[PDB]
């Protein structure tokens, strides 16, 4: 409500923005020219956070709360030019002016249209532009719809394309500890169709970088502990970690083989067609990995013995494995 | 024992990671079932209230005139022998209401006044010895204030302060930190200054004892205080014990010493054990300061007892100027005294002499009700301090 020292700056350039209500008549061409040139220079002084408090931001915060509530649906007309400018000012006041319990009626304000190419605007910023608000909104509205009205129009499937885009850029934004931020959003959404959502997320992330996928597996261990009371996510939840660690990733497969044991260790349909896939990891940790899985070891020789040619030695190797190398070496 | 706070200091996420949320909600469900779990059973079984009924019955079992006595021995559980108020010993019966854990052989016991038995332990009053050496906080001397000594501040930092702030370094190379530090130099070099500097930026109970109080009046009340000194240090978690003027345990003779030198030696033989004996050590670091490192038994300084020996020399000329600047920082000089001219007043000034000059300078300005020291004040200050 007051300014000091730099009072001259916020006086002259503000009359035109305040003259918009009175400039819409008798000056059809004046408004368009000014807007085009102002856009280019605005970004230069905004990307720098050299001022702790934003003087310009607070000026519009007041009239924007009530003016936008009824003005947005006043026209309800789709225009090529107006839409681009209108979406610009919606995101700016969301963090502060909008209170926490306000996204219930916000479905129709953002789902209808996208903010053009905000992807470039979401890359320079780290975690304060829209990451906090975007995730929270979908955690409530979606759940109620699926309780009794899971069948809806094509709008539900549109958001699927949105999810894949975000994950492709967050990981490499800083390579810092913020990389683990992405998994949180995907957990809440698509409780039942979790596998389909995860398939797209890991399809592109793995290819971009090779070794930066190991850290992701760590967050999966603790996630499964806080499971649901109902016995419905005890099998689906355990299948997601497998495809990522396949040939699409590093061929170590040390953790891949262990991942098969989670689904109650149904050995008849997890690794029964897995040992012979490589045929060149005999000396690797493949043998050691199974040595900690005493659940279906009795049936191991049922198929291995019949081979008689996949291994250079097939009879002597099994004999010296049970306890020959355990007690003798220590003593 | 148990800590009231810090229920689960799992700040590893250190962010908005959802892992923080899952654990918190877990307690909420457990709390909900407990609510109706207690009150429900508290109606059809109105035997014990647990809030007013529980305390009430025990009080009646107790006595209005609760007694205070010393537990003398621990006979089989539920039974003990407690010394009465004056001189009698009773084969009392221990009641289960007591924690049955704090029953150390000789601390304290509350007994019923008619059927004497164990009713409850009593916390022991802070012994006056602990308060005597329990330095709270170094008043003003900081660690950049010391000035001058630079290569000698790293040794003390690296022996009594690093292993407590960054243990990883003596955690990955498997090397135990140097046991102790002994400071030796001419009279007045910052030996105690560095000693109290470490007390400033430290997170451990600092204890200080001068070598002169280690020599006492009655025989045997010698190497018994040394046992008490290291008994308090162990009881108080990490702690740095500072022995100042160690060269007073056989350098100065006092008539109060019933036994002569022969008694003082046994104090050293007990101090030798307390630094490296076949008992466990724990976490206690000894800093010894002296002005004559050649007048003490060369076994107290044996590696293992005290490992790092730090030598304090008389200030260098360059360091002499720094000493004057730090001591004269908060002084409204009269832009007529030159520090460099007073740097060379005597062949070797300890540095404690420098503060003496800068302190007697003020007293020589107070006499004239003047808040600015002139060259005359310092000139007469440099003559009244290091001359007579
Ligand atoms: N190198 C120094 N740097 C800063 N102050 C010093 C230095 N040497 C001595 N002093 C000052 O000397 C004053 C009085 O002597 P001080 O307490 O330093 O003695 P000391 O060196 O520990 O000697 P001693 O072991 O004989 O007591 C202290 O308040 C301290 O500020
Ligand atoms: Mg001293």
């Amino acid at each position: 409500m007051e300014e000091g020292g730099r009072d001259k700056a916020p006086v002259q350039p503000q009359q035109s923005p305040a003259a918009a209500p009175g400039g819409t008549d008798e000056k059809p061409s004046g408004k368009e020219r000014r807007d085009a040139g102002d856009k280019d220079k605005e970004q230069e002084l905004s990307e720098e956070d050299k001022q702790l408090q934003d003087e310009l931001e607070m000026l519009v915060e007041r009239l924007g709360e009530k003016d936008t509530s009824l003005y947005r649906p006043a026209l309800e007309e789709l225009r090529r030019q107006i839409r681009s400018s209108t979406t610009s000012m919606t995101s700016v006041p969301k963090p502060l002016k909008f209170l926490r319990p306000h996204y219930g009626k916000l479905k129709e304000i953002y789902e209808n249209m996208a903010p053009g190419e905000n992807k470039r605007f979401a890359a320079d910023i780290i975690s304060v532009l829209a990451m906090t608000m975007s995730g929270e909104r979908e955690c409530l509205k979606y759940r109620l719809v699926g309780s009794q009205e899971e069948l809806a129009s094509w709008g539900h499937e549109y958001v699927r394309h949105l999810a894949g885009e975000v994950a492709k850029e967050w990981q490499e934004l800083d390579d810092a500890e913020k990389v683990q931020r992405e998994p949180l959003l995907t957990l809440v959404k698509e409780i039942v169709p979790y596998n389909m959502a995860h398939n797209a997320e890991h399809e592109a992330c793995d290819l971009l970088m090779e070794i930066e996928q190991v850290d992701m597996l760590e967050k999966d261990i603790d996630e499964n502990a806080y499971a649901k009371v109902c016995l419905y996510l005890t099998s689906c939840v355990n299948y997601v970690p497998e495809p990522e660690n396949s040939a699409l990733l590093r061929c170590a497969l040390g953790v891949f083989r262990k991942f098969s044991r989670f689904p109650e260790a149904l050995r008849l349909a997890l690794m029964l067609n897995d040992m012979e896939l490589v045929e060149d990891i005999f000396t690797s940790c493949k043998d050691v990995v199974v040595q900690k899985q005493m659940a279906f070891m009795l049936g191991r020789h049922g198929v291995f013995l019949e081979l008689s040619e996949d291994v250079e030695e097939y009879e002597d190797l099994t004999e010296i494995m049970s306890n020959v190398q355990l007690n003798s070496n220590f003593l | 024992g148990p800590d009231a706070a810090s229920k689960l200091p799992l700040v590893t996420p250190h962010t908005q990671c959802r892992l923080k949320l899952l654990k918190l909600e877990r307690i909420k469900d457990y709390l909900l079932m407990e609510e109706e779990f207690i009150r429900n059973q508290e109606q059809m079984k109105p035997l014990e209230e647990k809030q007013e009924e529980e305390r009430s019955k025990v009080d009646d079992l107790r006595g209005t005139p609760m007694s205070v006595g010393t537990l003398e021995e621990i006979i089989d559980d539920n039974h003990a022998i407690v010394s009465t108020s004056v001189g009698s010993e009773h084969y009392v019966s221990i009641l289960s209401f007591v924690d049955k854990d704090l029953l150390e052989p000789g601390c304290s016991v509350l007994l019923n006044h008619k059927v004497h038995a164990v009713i409850g332990v009593l916390m022991d009053d802070t012994d006056p010895l602990v308060t005597v050496m329990k330095v709270e906080k170094a008043p003003q001397e900081t660690y950049a204030d010391i000035g001058g000594l630079d290569n000698q501040i790293q040794e003390i930092k690296e022996s009594v302060e690093l292993p407590l702030t960054h243990p990883e370094y003596y955690e990955e190379m498997g090397i135990k930190p140097p046991k102790g530090v002994i400071l030796y130099g001419p009279p007045g070099t910052g030996k105690t200054l560095l000693a109290k500097a470490v007390a400033n930026q430290t997170s451990a109970t600092f204890l200080r004892v001068v070598g002169s109080e280690l020599i006492q009046k009655y025989l045997g009340d010698g190497p018994k205080l040394v046992r008490e000194l290291f008994r308090v240090a162990e009881e108080h978690a990490p702690s740095i014990v500072f022995i100042d003027e160690i060269d007073a345990i056989g350098t100065k003779r006092y008539d109060s010493n019933s036994g002569g030198e022969r008694e003082i030696q046994r104090t050293m033989l007990e101090l030798l054990n307390q630094l490296d004996g076949f008992d466990s050590r724990g976490d206690v670091k000894v800093i010894m300061a002296t002005n004559r490192i050649e007048t003490l038994d060369p076994a107290l300084i044996r590696p293992g007892r005290i490992d790092r020996k730090i030598e304090f020399p008389l200030p260098d000329e360059k360091t002499k100027k720094r000493i004057f600047q730090i001591h004269t920082s908060r002084m409204t000089l009269a832009d007529d005294v030159t520090l460099d001219d007073l740097i060379m007043a005597k062949d070797d000034l300890s540095g404690a002499d420098i503060k003496a000059i800068c302190t007697e300078a003020g007293l020589m300005a107070l006499r004239e009700r003047r808040m600015k020291v002139t060259n005359e004040d310092f000139k007469k200050s440099k003559e009244n301090v290091l001359y007579k």
